[PDB]
DNA sequence: ATCAATATCCACCTGCAGATACTACCAAAAGTGTATTTGGAAACTGCTCCATCAAAAGGCATGTTCAGCTGATTCAGCTGAACATGCCTTTTGATGGAGCAGTTTCCAAATACACTTTTGGTAGTATCTGCAGGTGGATATTGAT
DNA sequence: ATCAATATCCACCTGCAGATACTACCAAAAGTGTATTTGGAAACTGCTCCATCAAAAGGCATGTTCAGCTGAATCAGCTGAACATGCCTTTTGATGGAGCAGTTTCCAAATACACTTTTGGTAGTATCTGCAGGTGGATATTGAT
């Protein structure tokens, strides 16, 4: 392999309109301007927690590839069971 | 070319009985398959624990029955309990 | 020139998004965030595409349900506007603290 | 040769279930009634959800049950909702629900 | 002087609980709401404990019956065995 | 004639009860309630002494923690007085409703 | 004969842990080092809590660890608190904590 | 009459290593015993799942280690891991 | 501010509930030796599907505008905190008996094991159909006036 | 209420992705049938420890009074919604290649007895002591003036 792009600040790919849509689905009518950064922070913590466990399952299996099943077991561990992906 | 089992065909049989003209998408089938596996694991688990708590090495329909009562809410438990009792009773008389 | 009043398009969007089931975050941006976070735990990881989709369904369902709790905390305060304090209260009561 | 399923009058596979109880390390021994009772509970539960989901599909002028229909079925039923209270159905969305104070005028 | 059993959970007792919870001021309607909440709590837990009792073929609810009931309700208790 | 102001004793009591660990419901009435509730599931039951104790400890821990959440809900609404709506919000967010 | 605990440098009983793993329906087989590892982990966490609970006894002018002391140790420690975040220690009470807004105005 | 096993003696030993002049009430000892039982079950439970997920028939210290990483918070995990590895080394290099 | 009521702190005293130390005991682990079973790493290799890329399709960013929401201010009136004590409920302890738990027993049902049938999954090729997404064209809903 | 901008609602309409259809095969299920082991129910019973109650303890029901909190009303300020506008980024389809996963060989490690030794739990008995209450005396806090 020759070169691989640096990943930084991808949290901002979670845009104001994307977050507003999620709030709409959750029944929110009016959104303070500070909600967007708070939400990004909250989502980061959520992902860190799930990805950490998921990746732990990956390494235990001695794989380089994080599977749908690694994620599904990570979610089950955290009491956020997901149906729809083999789990 | 390893074989992957699912409850799909049995979910489909039961679907035809309740709604003969209705189909199911593969994604909905995948969720149905996850639901059956999930409930399976939850009942087996309680039955496992229950057996251990009473110093028993055997999981019998009795353990499954208590597990069902512990696991399912009110009316679903009541009906599940009849369905499983009925099936065992029938099964006993049938050999 | 025509204008809807503040709140009217907002309720329209609530009906629209409560009606449908598609993911609300763009795929690639979400995929990059996943890879960024994972890379910080462990380098040279690959992802099955369904693994990314799984994380997306789980994260979007988590955020939608958090926003409902948040909305309830706002309304408790006699407001209609969600603030960071509402999210924080929801998370505290949920035992995410 | 009659399957243990037909013997118990069941669609769900008793044999499969007996096997899964063994490989699953739940106990030293599995009683013969256990997979029979379990397979019926499982069949009952799936009948209950397909009934309700089938209805949501019909209510939506649809012939095919999709994940949204399963979610409407589960969330609209008090008992299925509680049984699956910590479960997420991918591509299910939410129930339409807007809080009172949010509606216009008075 | 006949009194309902739930009413045996008295205002001062509920007041003390609130206090340990750091509550300074308490509305009059709280006492009834609390009793309701306690009743739902005990129903859920006792239901499961008794279910464990019946399974063992006993007529006595044991500390373990209760401790196991609590564990499966996600309210693990330490101090009484297990 | 000497009188303490509203909230002075309340604070004094918070301090007192946060210091100690004794149960704060009287044993007997609690025991009756437990027995009454159990009678609807099975008749002619007996209770180990420690069984009732375990229930009391669990019930008091639960209620004490719910009052903390309730109090946060009252303060969120900019009050210092707990109301049933505060307990209701705390339970709804906890996922008990 | 020299015990496995003494071999591993541990106060916690390897033999017992090994036995409990076997009869716990955890898997068909249990590797030789697994009970050793597990016993070490359990001893370690025990020491961690007894360390901090001992200290809380000291701070409160006492030599006997009571449940109150185990409670203070666990909830004053961010990590032990998280591990035991869904556990109730009987006769532990709560941390002294009053919301600032409830304090009298100076 | 029947034997009631407990971690009491081993917990008391560790107490003396850590605070030789401090004692422990019965109730506190009973809590410590629950704690050890609870953590055991959590860790063995996870190790069980890990082995099963990976189609393995044996729970090895590798599974115990991964279980610990999945269950313990950061610093707690780190030490438990090193305590565990340390004990498995000492046990290997012992005749 | 001072002043007095009463809560709170701390040093010292002490009885006994609850901790600990000890011996003789026995069932039951836990450990040691030897015969046997097998689970899983390694080594090779078919092949899925993941990373990556070029074109095509639609959502995002940004600035302006002002509607109406939030949060500050004030105020009256309602509602909960504080208060004192004998009634009455709970606590404490003393005593018969229910049932839990420990023991032996013996057989219905469990595991094991081996040829024998059945079937659920796939895989390769084929034809089928429900509905998403496009359209145009009639019926609300919303907000200015 | 009336007029008009724009969202919304069907109804019908073509392509097609995804679903249902078969024919052929097959490895592994699942069943069948018989020999071999045993878990746990069933029955009897000893002794905890539980429900009950008598005598002692001591917390709480009670109504009064008013501090101070809650919620209504009013309003200025400014934040956040709507929408126009300009265009970047994602979505979608297509294609070499890493690593996952399938199969098979091969030994280090774990199960399975049995036999030999010890340790941990109970129990009987007696022994020890940390500290919860109680006292007594100084000092801080709170509330009144
Ligand atoms: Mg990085």
């Amino acid at each position: 392999k020759r070169h691989r792009k640096v990943l930084r600040d991808n949290i901002q790919g979670i845009t104001k309109p994307a977050i507003r849509r999620l709030a709409r689905r959750g029944g929110v009518k009016r959104i303070s301007g500070l909600i967007y950064e708070e939400t990004r922070g909250v989502l980061k913590v959520f992902l860190e927690n799930v990805i950490r466990d998921a990746v732990t399952y990956t390494e235990h299996a001695k794989r380089k590839t994080v599977t749908a099943m690694d994620v599904v077991y990570a979610l089950k561990r955290q009491g956020r069971t997901l149906y729809g992906f083999g789990g | 070319k390893t074989r992957k089992e699912s409850y799909a065909i049995y979910v489909y049989k039961v679907l035809k009985q309740v709604h003969p003209d209705t189909g199911i998408s593969s994604k909905a089938m995948s969720i149905m398959n996850s639901f059956v596996n999930d409930v399976f694991e939850r009942i087996a688990g309680e039955a496992s624990r229950l057996a251990h708590y009473n110093k028993r090495s055997t999981i019998t329909s009795r353990e499954i029955q208590t597990a069902v009562r512990l696991l399912l809410p009110g009316e679903l438990a009541k009906h599940a309990v009849s369905e499983g009792t009925k099936a065992v009773t029938k099964y006993t008389s049938a050999k | 020139p025509h204008r809807y009043r503040p709140g009217t398009v907002a309720l329209r969007e609530i009906r629209r998004y409560q009606k449908s089931t598609e993911l609300l975050i763009r795929k690639l941006p979400f995929q990059r965030l996943v890879r960024e976070i994972a890379q910080d735990f462990k380098t040279d990881l690959r992802f099955q595409s369904s693994a990314v989709m799984a994380l997306q369904e789980a994260s979007e369902a988590y955020l939608v349900a958090l926003f409902e709790d948040t909305n309830l905390c706002a309304i408790h305060a006699k407001r209609v506007t969600i603030m960071p304090k509402d999210i924080q209260l929801a998370r505290r009561i949920r035992g995410e603290r | 040769a009659k399957t243990r399923s037909s013997r118990a009058g069941l669609q769900f596979p008793v044999g499969r279930v007996h096997r899964l109880l063994r490989k699953g390390n739940y106990a030293e021994r599995v009683g013969a009634g256990a997979p029979v009772y379990l397979a019926a509970v499982l069949e009952y539960l799936t009948a209950e959800i397909l009934e309700l989901a089938g209805n949501a599909a019909r209510d939506n002028k649809k012939t095919r049950i999709i994940p949204r229909h399963l979610q409407l079925a589960v969330r609209n039923d008090e008992e299925l909702n509680k049984l699956l209270g910590r479960v997420t159905i991918a591509q299910g969305g939410v129930l339409p629900n807007i809080q009172s104070v949010l509606l216009p005028k008075k």
